[PDB]
Order: C-alpha cells, then sequence, then structure tokens
RNA sequence: AUUGAAAUC
RNA sequence: UAGUA
RNA sequence: GAGGCAGCAGUUAGGAAUCUUCCGCAAUGGGCGCAAGCCUGACGGAGCGACGCCGCUUGGAGGAAGAAGCCCUUCGGGGUGUAAACUCCUGAACCCGGGACGAAACCCCCGACGAGGGGACUGACGGUACCGGGGUAAUAGCGCCGGCCAACUCCGUGCCAGCAGCCGCGGUAAUACGGAGGGCGCGAGCGUUACCCGGAUUCACUGGGCGUAAAGGGCGUGUAGGCGGCCUGGGGCGUCCCAUGUGAAAGA
C-alpha cells in the first residue's frame, strides 16, 4: 500500500513538509517514489501550499491513501472538487 | 621501416626550419599531404608541391621566415616557432568536439583528423566534428 | 538488451557447450593509449553444431549452468584457427613461467 | 618614468691568502608600467653601487610588453637552464598572482592580471631571466598576421 | 567582539590618518597631528625595509580596521566577494560599504562608526519602519534606514543632525534630515570613496 | 617510462610513515615512568637534559622528554605523553604534557603558561 | 690556577 | 683533544 | 531451569575521549480498529559539552603637550597613552505587563457516509519566542616578537638552567633561555598534539628522469606482448556527430 503523504523538510522549530507518495513501509523522510507538492504549516510565504493537482488524481487513481492530513490539504487545492 | 610518418615529417620541418634551409623533403602519402595544405592555408609554410627524387614521390616543402633581425644574431623569426606531434601511435588521442583545445589563444592552430577530413580547430568546431589530435602549430 | 557478444570457440571438448573468447578494446583509464582485453564465456550449443574456430556471436540468456549464461546466436566464419592459435600459445607459455 | 624594485642582495665571497674577501650582488627591475621592463644585475665591493649599477645595466635593457587589457596575449613557458616558468592570461579582477621574483617584474611592466607558476629550479636569477625571456617572446594577433602574410 | 579598547593610537601604527573616533580624531590631535608614527618604545626609532609581506598585511590590517570588523567577519566577506560575479577588489569595498553599522555613520546619524554601531545595537535605527540591531545588516538598494522615531529626542540623535544640517553627502545616498531618515541608493564604486587603501594589495595578502 | 610501460607497471604511491607509534592515531597517550634519568645531549649541545622511560597503555616503553624548569616525577609517577621531539636528545621522540596527572604545572612560570601547564596567577590582580 | 671547556697541578 | 670563523 | 541494549536512557570496563536512567505523543509518520481510540524511546522537543558554524556583548562621545605607577634613558628626555581618572549619552544583564504561529483534520451535523458547507475537541516545547514598560558602565584571554614571519629594549642567568617546526640559540653585555616593559596576531577563544589533502612537476596521465648527481640489464637469441612503409576498395570494432532514455532525494 502506497501512501500520498507528508515527509518532514526545513530545520528545529521551521517545520515544512513535502506532499510525496511512497510505500507505506518507508521511513518517514525516507526515498520517495515522486514529489507531488509541499506545505509550509506556518504560512510565512503567500505561497505555502501547492499540489500538482494532476498527478494527486493519478497516484488516486491507481489507489494510494493519503494520510488523514495529507488528504486534508489535497482538498484544500481541490483535489476530490469536481464539477 | 619509420615509426611515424606524420611525427616524421613535422620534425623534418622543424629540423629544416632552425638551420633556415630554403627547402625540405618529405616522402610522400596523402595524408601527409592533407596536413601540409592546413599549414600552408594556415599561413605557416610558403607552399608544398610533388616531386619524385631518386625515382621516388616526395613531397617539396618551402618553408618561410621572418625578417633579418637588428642586433647580434641577425637570424630571422621563424613563422613555425613550435610544431609538434600530439596522437602518437604509442599512445593515441582523440578530443570530442567540446574538449578540441584552443592553441595558444587562438594564434595557434591544431591540426585535427575527423570523418569530415582534415582540420584546423576552428574549422572543425565550426563544422561540429572531434576526432584525432593530430599536432599543433604556432 | 540482452548483451550479444561475438569471440572465437577455443574449446568444444565439453558436452553442449563451447568457450568463447570475446576481445574487447578501449582507451586506459587513465593512459589514454588503447588497451586490449578479453574473457572467455561458457556458450550453451544444444546441437554441438559449432567447432574450434568458428567464429560466433553470442547472447546474454537464460541460466543454464553455473557459469553458463549465453547461448551461441549465430555463426560469423568458420576458420580462424589462427586465433585458436594464439589463445594456446599464451597457455604453454605459463608452462615455462613456473619454478 | 622608470620605478625600479630591488628584487634580490646577496653577498657572496673569494678567498685571497689570509681571509675572505666579499662581494655583492643586485637584482633590480625598471618599469613605465606600460608595457616596458628591464632586468639588470649588479655587482661590487660594496651594495649601493651594485644597485646603482643593477639601475644602470637594466635601463640599458629593456622591452615589449604587448599589453591586451592588464593581461598578457597568450600562455608562455620559459625554460632558462633549470628554471622553468609559466605565465596564463588572466580576465581583470584576478591579480598578478606569482612569486615575489617573477611578480616585481610583471608588474613593473603594467601588467595587473596574470597566472604564474615558477617550475623547477627557483633560484631567483634564472627564475628572473626566464621570466623576462617569457615577456621577451610574447606576441599579438598582429605580429603573428604579419608574419604568416607574406 | 569588534575591537575595544585604545583606538586613535591605530590612528597611528598605520602611519595614515585613521578617524575612529569621528569628532577629535578630525581636530587639531588625531596624534597624527602631533606623533604621526607607531607606538611604544620603538616609535620613533628608524623605519627598515618592509617586507613585501609586511605591506600586504599593513594594508589589510588599514582596511579593516578602519571599519571595525573582525577578521574572522572581515574575511568571510572576502572570500564572499571573489567567486561572485565581478572585480572582487571593489565588491568587496561595496559590501564592505553596505553594512548598516556603518551606512548609519555615512549616513551622517552618528560621528565614528563605533559609536554608529551601539545606535545599532540599541535598536535606535530601523530599516523600512521594522528595528533592527544588526551591525551586519546588508542594507539594499532602495531600503531606507530611519530614525527610531522613539529614539528621536535624544540629546546625541538632535546634536548629530544639526551638523549635517548643511552637510553634502554619499553620492550613492540620499538624506531627508528633518524627518530623520536616508536612502541606500546603490552600491558606491571604487573611485566614490576616496579610501587611503589599495584595495589590490588585500587581494594578495588572501593569495599565498 | 613508455605508455605500455605505465599501462603494465603503473606508479606507486610513497606513503612513508609515523613519526610517533603513540599507536591508534591517538593525540595523546597515558603512561606510567619506569625511570626518571638525565641525559648529556649530542652534536654541539652540553646540558642535564631531563627526561623519563614511560611504560604505555599502547602496550609500548619509550623515552619521553621533561619540559619545564623544573619537575616532580620518580619512579611510578603516571603521566600523558603527547609527542614532539627534541632533537638534541637521540631517540627522544615524546614530550610529557604538564599539569596532567602526577607530572605538576611549572611553577611562577608567567609566559607561555598554556605549555608547561600553569593557571593564571592573581598576583597582579 | 690555565682557558669557555675537556685534560693537567 | 670538544665547542668556536 | 532462566537470560542476550550493536532499541532509548543509564551502569561498568577499555580509553586521550564522547550526553539525560528528562518532557510529550501537540505535530509528522507507522500498527491495529467501521469508529471513539489504544500502542509507538520512530519521532517532535527540552538537557548536558566553546565540539562545529553563525549572530551578539564586555560600552558610546568628549577628555593633558600628556596624573601617578611601572619600563627604558646620554639625566634634557622617550614610552604605556585618550589609555585612565573625570563630564555628559545609550542602556547587555535583571524586574513587571501582555503573549504566539506551529492545529485542522479524523469526529458530529447538513448534504448522499460523495463533492461542497457548517461545528467541536486538542500544544510537549511554554509563560519560551516575539511585543510594550523599567533599568545597571557592565568579561578578556591566549599565542607569538633571531631567519623563514608581522613585532625589541632592560635585568637575571653563564655549553648552567633551559629553548628548538627546520636552520640553530646558551661558555659574563643573549633582540633565541627565565622575567619585566613594550610590540605584533587573534579574540570567547587562543594554543598544542594527532591525522588527511596541499605546496611536492618529490611516482611526473596533465607533469620527471638514468655519461659524472639515485638510475641502462654483463652480451645476445628470440616467446608472449607493444609498435608498423606507399596506393585502392569493402566492413564500421576503436574514434566522431545527432536524437533519445538513465543520471532519485539531499549536497555543490
Amino acid at each position: 500500500m502506497v501512501k500520498i503523504r507528508l515527509a518532514r523538510f526545513g530545520s528545529k522549530h521551521n517545520p515544512h513538509y513535502r506532499i510525496v507518495v511512497t510505500d507505506a513501509r518507508r521511513k518517514r523522510d525516507g526515498k520517495y517514489i515522486e514529489k507531488i507538492g509541499y506545505y509550509d504549516p506556518r504560512k510565512t510565504t503567500p505561497d505555502w501550499l501547492k499540489v500538482d493537482v494532476e498527478r494527486a488524481r493519478y497516484w488516486l487513481s491507481v489507489g494510494a491513501q493519503p494520510t488523514d492530513t495529507a488528504r486534508r490539504l489535497l482538498r484544500q487545492a481541490g483535489v476530490f472538487r469536481q464539477e | 621501416m619509420l615509426t611515424d610518418p606524420i611525427a616524421d615529417m613535422l620534425t623534418r620541418i622543424r629540423n629544416a626550419t632552425r638551420v633556415y634551409k630554403e627547402s625540405t623533403d618529405v616522402p610522400a602519402s596523402r595524408f601527409k599531404e592533407e596536413i601540409l595544405r592546413i599549414l600552408a592555408r594556415e599561413g605557416f609554410i610558403k607552399g608544398y608541391e610533388r616531386v619524385d627524387v631518386d625515382g621516388k614521390p616526395y613531397l617539396r616543402v618551402y618553408l618561410k621566415y621572418g625578417p633579418r633581425r637588428q642586433g647580434p644574431d641577425p637570424r630571422p623569426e621563424q613563422v613555425i616557432h613550435h610544431i609538434r606531434r600530439i596522437s602518437k601511435p604509442g599512445r593515441r588521442v582523440y578530443v570530442g568536439v567540446k574538449e578540441i583545445p584552443r592553441v595558444r589563444r587562438g594564434l595557434g592552430i591544431a591540426i585535427l583528423s575527423t570523418s569530415k577530413g582534415v582540420l584546423t580547430d576552428r574549422e572543425a568546431r565550426k563544422l561540429g566534428v572531434g576526432g584525432e589530435l593530430i599536432c599543433e602549430v604556432w | 538488451p540482452k548483451k550479444v557478444l561475438t569471440g572465437v570457440v577455443v574449446s568444444d571438448k565439453m558436452q553442449k557447450t563451447v568457450t568463447v573468447l570475446v576481445e574487447r578494446q578501449f582507451p586506459h583509464p587513465l593512459y589514454g593509449k588503447v588497451i586490449k582485453r578479453s574473457k572467455k564465456y561458457l556458450a550453451h550449443d544444444p546441437e554441438e553444431k559449432y567447432k574450434l574456430g568458428d567464429v560466433v556471436e553470442i547472447i546474454e540468456s537464460r541460466p543454464i549452468s553455473k557459469r553458463k549464461r549465453f547461448r551461441v546466436l549465430r555463426l560469423v566464419e568458420s576458420g580462424r584457427m589462427d586465433l585458436v592459435e594464439k589463445y594456446l600459445i599464451r597457455r604453454q607459455n605459463y608452462e615455462s613461467l613456473s619454478k | 618614468d622608470f620605478e625600479e624594485k630591488m628584487i634580490l642582495i646577496r653577498r657572496t665571497a673569494r678567498m685571497q691568502a689570509g681571509g675572505r674577501r666579499f662581494r655583492f650582488g643586485a637584482l633590480v627591475v625598471v618599469g613605465d608600467r606600460q608595457g616596458r621592463v628591464g632586468l639588470g644585475f649588479g655587482k661590487a665591493p660594496e651594495v649601493p653601487l651594485a644597485v646603482q649599477k643593477a639601475g644602470y645595466y637594466a635601463r640599458r635593457n629593456m622591452v615589449e610588453v604587448p599589453l591586451q587589457n592588464g593581461t598578457i596575449p597568450h600562455e608562455i613557458e620559459v625554460e632558462f637552464g633549470a628554471s622553468k616558468i609559466v605565465l596564463k592570461p588572466a580576465a581583470p579582477g584576478t591579480g598578478v598572482i606569482a612569486g615575489a621574483v617573477p611578480r616585481a617584474i610583471l608588474e613593473l611592466a603594467g601588467v595587473t592580471d596574470i597566472l604564474t607558476k615558477e617550475l623547477g629550479s627557483r633560484n631567483p636569477i634564472n627564475i628572473a631571466y626566464a621570466t623576462m625571456e617569457a615577456l621577451r617572446q610574447l606576441r599579438t594577433k598582429a605580429d603573428v598576421e604579419r608574419l604568416r602574410k607574406g | 567582539g569588534r575591537y575595544i579598547g585604545p583606538v586613535c593610537r591605530l590612528c597611528r601604527r598605520e602611519g595614515v590618518k585613521l578617524y575612529l573616533k569621528g569628532e577629535r580624531c578630525y581636530s587639531p590631535k588625531c596624534a597624527m597631528e602631533r606623533r604621526p608614527y607607531p607606538p611604544g618604545q620603538h616609535g620613533q626609532k628608524r623605519a627598515r625595509r618592509p617586507s613585501d609581506y609586511a605591506v600586504r598585511l599593513r594594508e589589510k590590517q588599514k582596511l579593516r580596521r578602519i571599519y571595525g570588523i573582525s577578521e574572522r567577519q572581515f574575511r568571510n566577506l572576502f572570500e564572499e566577494a571573489s567567486k561572485k560575479k565581478g572585480v572582487t577588489g571593489s565588491v568587496f569595498l561595496g559590501l564592505l560599504e553596505s553594512r548598516l553599522d556603518n551606512v548609519v555613520y555615512r549616513l551622517g546619524f552618528a560621528v565614528s562608526r563605533r559609536q554608529a554601531r551601539q545606535l545599532v545595537r540599541h535598536g535606535h535605527i530601523t530599516v523600512n519602519g521594522r528595528r533592527v540591531d544588526l551591525p551586519s545588516y546588508r542594507v539594499r538598494p532602495g531600503d531606507e534606514i530611519a530614525v527610531a522615531e522613539k529614539s528621536r529626542n535624544l540629546e546625541l540623535i538632535r546634536q548629530n543632525l544639526e551638523a549635517m544640517k548643511g552637510r553634502k553627502v554619499g553620492p550613492w545616498l540620499s538624506l531627508d534630515v528633518e524627518g530623520m531618515k536616508g536612502k541606500f541608493l546603490r552600491l558606491p564604486d571604487r573611485e566614490d570613496l576616496a579610501l587611503p587603501v589599495n584595495e589590490q594589495l588585500v587581494i594578495e595578502f588572501y593569495s599565498r | 617510462p613508455t605508455i605500455n610501460q605505465l599501462v603494465r607497471k603503473g606508479r606507486e604511491k610513497v606513503r612513508k610513515k609515523s613519526k610517533v607509534p603513540a599507536l591508534k592515531g591517538a593525540p595523546f597517550r597515558r603512561g606510567v615512568c619506569t625511570v626518571v634519568r638525565t641525559v648529556t645531549p649530542k652534536k654541539p649541545n652540553s646540558a642535564l637534559r631531563k627526561v623519563a622511560k614511560v611504560r604505555l597503555t599502547s602496550g609500548y616503553e619509550v623515552t619521553a622528554y621533561i619540559p619545564g624548569e623544573g619537575h616532580n616525577l620518580q619512579e611510578h609517577s603516571v603521566v600523558l605523553i603527547r609527542g614532539g621531539r627534541v632533537k638534541d636528545l637521540p631517540g627522544v621522540r615524546y614530550h610529557i604534557v604538564r599539569g596532567v596527572y602526577d607530572a605538576a604545572g611549572v611553577k611562577d612560570r608567567k609566559k607561555s603558561r598554556s605549555k608547561y601547564g600553569t593557571k593564571k596567577p592573581k598576583e597582579a590582580a
């Protein structure tokens, strides 16, 4: 089971995540299959969220449960918003 | 027998010029001819021409110097100051077009043999092809 | 692509198998000179169809033995028992080489 | 005008019965910082005159330095006995990067951007001459052009 | 930190008048008016032919000791230059000139870099309104270097602006005197400064 | 050598070796004295130069020099070795660190103080 | 003591 | 015989 | 019979030498669960150690033809030195007030358990960061000064005591030892020792050599191996060119 999820970059008290797909069994900040966005929980840039939303839809299509909070973000950039 | 006909040629030339001979022979090969025309075209030799000496083909190379110079030692400046074989039969040398060297901020030249034929470095850069880095002159 | 090599058969003194000598050449990594180098391969011959001296193509293949990993594709030219001769000499060279 | 930096002084020595006898040696450059330098070697009983002599001899010995913008035309290497020197052209911002000896020649010649290497026997005198003979051997697009024309 | 201790003492030693006290190292004694020779017992003694090293060294000590700066800090900027596009020598000077603690000086809000520093450390200064307290802050073009409207009423700020009331300033610096603010127009060019120092030697000191 | 030669033979990394078997790299080693003597130096020098034999935790036993103007070292002293030769005492290739273990710092020592292991006096304070 | 010593009284 | 030009 | 920290801590031993038996699942991530949740020394944090990098502090402006003290001195003088003392100014530390982002999901309701919309809970770090008010002149050391290499005088000492990276200093005038004054260089560091690259074109591919400096085999024969004259044609293995795929992330 492959997962859309968050990997942690940045520094101490400087969290910066990378929206990644990866086999569930890999380490959090381990190797990943593809980067498909990023996310700054502190919203310090005017651009603190981004998602290749075609790709997001691809990985879902081949089946890849997102972390509950990684799907929250995918929602925010309308990965699931249709019509 | 002779191990490097080309290297021998560059030398014959090198040797003749330092005693300021007006001319040298070098036994003849078409590949030798092709190098000669570069020297010729690029202004290092007055020119070559074919002759048959003692019954066999040579190329008579006509050398080219400077004006009689001023003070003690009036020997002319050489036009060919430095002719040097690069790709010897011992260690063959090949640049691709990216690695073709520019001899002496351009004031030099590097005869260089390609599938488009025997070329100067700028000629070959322009034609976009590398090959056997034959020698260099200046 | 299954790597396809071509060498010389230098032994068929095995059942359904030929030793093939593949020679390779290249710019020496540090010293420039083009050096030659070579490797014998054990190649699979189900019809004992090839013999001493045939120059043969040779293909990367499904394992047949511990060390049989290639099958004999086509034959390029018969004869060439000169190349065979050269391998055989290097061998008995080693004889006059011990203590 | 002519600037003059002294590179080396040394105290040599001969032998006469009962005691040593000294002399002195003077390595001095002179330059206008506009493509004209000279080098001289002065020898004399006392330093001052050795220096002063060096000066005299240096002006008597000057050179063409084709100065394609603070650097030199192309890359010469020159061997003087066991001393080699390599000169390499550099873009501005670099500097005269060399040893005390090649530097103070190159500088007083009106060079500002140059790359060098003392190779082999680094004896200053021999190094010094080499460097001059390197300068003295520099050519330019013009001269080469004149040469090969005919 | 910084330097600490005797300043218009290096006024001397370098042999060229340094302004490190501002007002006095400027007025009939930076001691260069009295004893323009190096300090200590062997001061007014005969110099010797200084070495090609000694020479490059002092020139660096000269340039650095001007701007009041750490060797470790100085040297980072230098290397930080060089690899950066263009003529190393100047650019370095540029970057040195772009230090707040110095702009503040250059822009008249203080009489010395030393005093100018303290104003930065005590937040008396702002860049684009936000209060800055780093003497190292690299001022880029367009930035406005304000006085803290909170600090305006200091006897030191008043008195030191009333002096620049008439005074003209840097061909790369603007200055509104009454609203106590100035501008960083552009990096200076070597010629813009009359720095009593040969930057080419400073390049050489860090080459050997 | 010809290129073929270099191709057959290559070159060879000279890699000359340690001046200090204080073993395992080891920037320092601990040791116990065995013998504290005095040694006549050599070449063109003369003086009664102090030096100890040391039994090493590296399994070794080496003579090490005792710097400083006077010392507190006798037979079973236990000490730290730092390396650095003497030169005038042939065969002495290590120094003793003063101010570590039973080797005291040097008394009344005001100048090069961190070497010789002598703490800052408060006499001018 | 001699020459700074070693030797030597 | 030692250091010492 | 029981056991197996090279999980986190910690103990002990070896060693020149390496941390807290800490807080929290709040975040990210993993397991199980329809869910609520339960588990997680992965983790997220605090602790210790100048071990490293970066920022910052020990003040700022005035202030004598120049206090004293100490150091020289040819006995007039020179130096430490605007340094201090002293006058103004700012106000690291410290006190009070306020006070985070990091956390919106899973979940509930509406809609259809979808899309979309609405609501609720939750912070270890932490009363820390940051903001506002008050406010004290408030830490400096270490190495070096014969040449290389930047910085010199005076005592003490007399091949002694000692120094020394190499060259070398010391035998009664020592810029080299020990000390003081001064000076140079760095600065919360400065030195030392160990190790790696450098310089070293001193294993030389780029880039070295062998008459006397180290270096031609005592001489041949010829094995493998290296190397190969002039002309033409075929093949395209070396070589060269174009396109394309690969060259994960981090790093530069």
